């Protein structure tokens, strides 16, 4: 359903 | 043409191991995912877990992203990561990576799936 398209960063 | 969702898994999912090997891990997964192919791809990181336990991210918590869209979504928990950073001589083709591993959050964009 909801599914990552993008890294926006870490921590 | 890939989608947004498999050009995801392809530049940052690495479950195959837990945490870097060694400091030639960039090196070789930038390349490995094709990510060195016109040019030197700058930066990418690289998420040490399950795809179940990413997509997951996805139902944990809100965050405005960087460019102030409302759907980015920050994990609870900290997750094994290798950020991948372009030396300053690398040149194409010849595309060198510094690799630094670290535990940290990581904070997703998504979409409908």
């Amino acid at each position: 359903p909801y599914v990552p398209v993008h890294l926006d960063a870490s921590v | 043409k890939e989608t947004a969702a498999a050009k995801f898994e392809r530049q940052h999912m690495d479950s195959s191991t837990s945490a870097a090997s060694s400091s030639n891990y960039c090196n070789q997964m930038m390349k490995s995912r094709n990510l060195t192919k016109d040019r030197c791809k700058p930066v990418n990181t690289f998420v040490h877990e399950s795809l179940a336990d990413v997509q997951a991210v996805c139902s944990q918590k809100n965050v405005a992203c960087k460019n102030g869209q409302t759907n980015c979504y920050q994990s609870y928990s900290t997750m094994s990561i290798t950020d991948c950073r372009e030396t300053g001589s690398s040149k194409y083709p010849n595309c060198a990576y510094k690799t630094t591993q670290a535990n940290k959050h990581i904070i997703v964009a998504c979409e409908g799936n």
